């Protein structure tokens, strides 16, 4: 089970 | 630098985490959760501390920091 990040956008 | 990293628990406990500005306005976050389950945005509920996040609700607004947690329920009927 991996790490997930997601970087959103302003 | 005006970036957090949120942890958003989905219901099997497993977890996505999102790096945000303070001022952006979560909506994305749900719009962004929402699709990678699959599922419709109102078939669920993003609380932070217990209370509902608007679409216009912020990190900042609603005085969250960084590694803070964001629980995602089942809507209810």
């Amino acid at each position: 089970a991996e790490e997930r990040i997601i970087v959103l956008s302003d | 630098g005006e970036y957090i990293k949120l942890k958003v628990i989905g219901q099997d406990s497993s977890e996505i985490h999102f790096k945000v500005k303070m001022t952006t306005h979560l909506k994305k976050l749900k719009e962004s959760y929402a699709q990678r389950q699959g599922v419709p945005m109102n078939s669920l509920r993003f609380l932070f501390e217990g209370q509902r996040i608007a679409d216009n609700h912020t990190p900042k607004e609603l005085g969250m920091e960084e590694e803070d947690v964001i629980e995602v329920y089942q809507e209810q009927t």
